[PDB]
């Protein structure tokens, strides 16, 4: 999940905007 | 060293800040 | 007296408080 | 819609909380 990839780990742009609707 | 992590109401702002118009969903868990 | 409207950044953090676990959809759209 | 409620208007404490899941 985003808590995952992006604050246990870091993620890129892309990662995040994969969240989004 | 800075934080390059994004954590609880900063992992928020930056779905705000990135998804914009689009919006999206959260929940926090764990 | 301060500012009763809630915008943009504040308006997701109000959410993110108020709603808790329940988690929410952020809209900005509609 | 929220911003519209809340944002443009006032909302109250329910009217909020009826924008979470």
């Amino acid at each position: 999940g985003i808590v995952e990839q992006c604050c246990t780990s870091i993620c890129s742009l892309y990662q995040l905007e994969n969240y989004c609707n | 060293f800075v934080n390059q992590h994004l954590c609880g109401e900063h992992l928020v702002e930056a779905l705000y800040l990135v998804c914009g118009e689009r919006g999206f969903f959260y929940t926090p868990k764990t």
